[PDB]
RNA sequence: AUACCACACACAAGGGAUCGUUUGGCUCCUGGGACGAGGAAGGGCGCAGCAGAGAGCGAUAUGUGUGGGAGCAGCAGCAAUG
RNA sequence: GUACCGAGUGAUCGGUGGUGGAGGUAGAUGCAGAGCAGAUCUUGGUGGUAGUAGCGAUAAUUUGUCUUCAGCGGCAAAGACU
RNA sequence: GAGCCUCUAGUGGAUGUUUUACACAUGUAAGGGAAUUCGGCAAAAUGGAUGCGUAACUUCGGGAGAAGUAUUGGUUCAAUUG
RNA sequence: CAGCGGUGUUGUACGAUAUGAGCUUUCUAUUGUAGUAGCGAGUAUUUGAGACACUGGUUGUUACCACCGUCGU
């Protein structure tokens, strides 16, 4: 095609002589309100204080080796939550109490945790600390 | 008298091109002041206009790849591009053969 | 170019010296009432014709 | 010039204030590209700066597709003299074995 | 409508209508109806103290004779020996 | 020619103040190349669109220094290309 | 005297900004492999030289580079065109 | 901008030294002895080397305290 490939090719019939709000055309995309419900808490804890589970009896920290991107190392205390959630690193967030209580059974179950990754988020990560880096080297 | 000039003259004068001439940089009023093939003669002469050496371009590669296939190297049905008749003409063979067979036979009759 | 008839020399030869500006003196004389030479041209704009 | 007329010695990181300029055309966009840099550690946006033939010849030496990855070089100040409203800085280039160790410097005379 | 767009009036721009003027045109009438081998009509090229075009003139490119008589338009020079 | 003011149903007519610098009417009759919004009308002059659309196929350009008076103009040193 | 690279000789300006979307010249792509479309249009794949091996039909000249397969750089040697 | 710590990407720098399928027999002193070599793809050591980036860790050095406008009391 002539003129272009990226595009509605049609935008309407003759009649209404007009272009109608629901026919898609290009601007903005990103940086709009966006609330996510029913996410679970899977953990909380503080940025310097050990921990470990019933299966790994390592004692680390949350924070990686050479800490998150541009950010570094977690110092306060921090929430653990499933999935992805709204905007780039830094940005401000409002969190809220549930409207209302969930029905569905994913929702309502037990966590039990044996394993948490600490490794490096730049390049291929592959040690969980820097003990065992020290080690795999020589000296 | 403009600069210009002065180099079109120069290279008439010193059997060269335009871009082998050199003016020297201390003197423009000297340089600007002459009329004639005569002064741009005085000028060369005290060496304020000055040829200028060509670039370089040798032939090292060139003579060592030389006497590498006179060795025998490169030379291997890879580095090939034309026809076994092109590289060694079939015509020639013959001919070079048949004249040696000939002056041969030619000689020894002719001596006994 | 190089080679030329005597008819397209002085053809050539006349085209040159009728190419000229009213002379500066004229314009002081009391009668005269011309501007500009509305005869000069140039190479650029028109063609001679000589051929 | 600067304080007691001391010159300033300092290394530019050419690598990384070129990082985004097209490979096409790298060694001429970097060359506005060094002026900048002089003129924000300095804070002196409206001032001039100047070239040595010399450090010009050093940055064209592999052609207009590359800069060097880091050079060293000597400034000075001085009021410019078609305009003594603005300051002029004067840039000179050091010949250096290794950058190892070579921090900024501010040298008498 | 602070500043945009429109209209009215005063001043400055931009264009050349109108009115005043004319050593040109047109029409009718009367006279005339005169070229060339003794080289015509028409074309080209030259000629000025400063001179392109046009006008005038032919290497004698403002000469001779007759009748008159005051200047040659600019600048430099000429003129009752015209 | 331009602002105002009066007369007439109307086609039009009259006066006043500035501008302009030499010609102009009222009555009765005569002769006509005798009245314009239009013709994708004819000629000349000017808008909106608009400080907008565009002005950049090709090898490529940087630094210093003099002019220029503000020209990547000239000259030195580099980097490229046919 | 192909394309690509150099010597002799010759060469260049509408300024700054890292510059969204949609374009125009181009690159690369998991698994699948024409399901796409009037239609494999466009693109990809094959490619030089050396050897082995080559069908129907034919006007006996051709078909024929049929098809199908293998080899290829650097170094150090023998042997003399294999 | 540099040290010194930390986290990555690539794959083992330059130069030396040793080895290397083979091919070869040169020189100085001096009568006869002693001295006495060249040419070579590559491979191993020094060397998880060298290069390059980022660090919200820590030390040193260097630069930065202005100015112009609008509305109000």
């Amino acid at each position: 095609s002539r003129k272009g490939k990226r595009k509605v090719a049609c935008i309407g019939a003759w009649h209404p002589a007009n272009v109608r709000r629901t026919v898609a055309r290009a601007g903005q995309l990103g940086f709009h309100r966006r609330t996510a419900q029913n996410k679970k808490i899977y953990m909380m804890g503080n940025g310097k204080t050990p921990f470990s589970t019933e299966y790994d009896l390592t004692s680390k920290t949350i924070n990686p080796m050479g800490g998150f991107l541009r950010y570094g190392n977690v110092k306060s205390d921090f929430i653990m939550v499933k999935g992805g959630i709204q905007g780039p690193s830094k940005r401000v967030l409002a969190l809220r109490k549930a409207f209302a209580p969930s029905n569905l059974g994913k929702d309502n179950e037990e966590i039990v945790l044996k394993f948490v990754d600490a490794s490096s988020k730049k390049g291929y990560g592959r040690f969980q600390t820097t003990e065992e880096k020290k080690a795999y080297f020589g000296i | 008298m403009k600069l210009p000039r002065v180099k079109e003259l120069s290279a008439d004068i010193l059997k060269c091109g335009v871009r082998r001439i050199y003016l020297d940089t201390f003197e423009p009023s000297k340089l600007s002041a002459a009329t004639s093939r005569d002064d741009i003669r005085k000028l060369i002469k005290d060496g304020l206009i000055v040829r200028k050496a060509q670039k370089i371009h040798s032939r090292y590669h060139a003579n060592k790849l030389m006497r590498e296939k006179e060795k025998g190297r490169h030379s291997g049905p890879g580095k090939v591009k034309g026809s076994k008749n092109a590289r060694m003409p079939e015509k020639d063979k013959w001919i070079k053969r048949i004249r040696d067979l000939r002056n041969t036979l030619k000689e020894l009759r002719d001596k006994g | 170019g190089s080679i030329k008839t005597r008819r397209i020399k002085v053809q050539l030869v006349s085209a040159l010296k009728k190419n000229r500006c009213i002379p500066q003196w004229k314009r002081a004389c009391p009668g005269f009432k011309q501007q500009y030479n509305f005869t000069k041209r140039s190479w650029k704009r028109k063609t001679l014709k000589a051929c | 010039a600067f304080k007691d007329d001391k010159a300033i010695e300092l290394t530019i990181p050419m690598g990384k204030i070129t990082i985004d300029v097209s490979k096409r055309w790298k060694c001429r966009i970097g060359i506005r590209r060094l002026k900048k840099f002089i003129t924000k550690t300095f804070h002196d946006k409206e001032a001039e700066v100047q070239i040595s033939p010399d450090l010009n010849k050093f940055l064209w030496e592999r052609g207009m597709r590359n800069v060097p990855k880091r050079v060293r070089v000597r400034v000075n100040q001085e009021p410019y003299p078609k305009d003594p409203s603005k300051k002029v800085y004067k840039l000179s280039h050091v010949v250096v074995s290794t950058f190892k160790g070579l921090g900024t410097e501010a040298i008498a005379e």
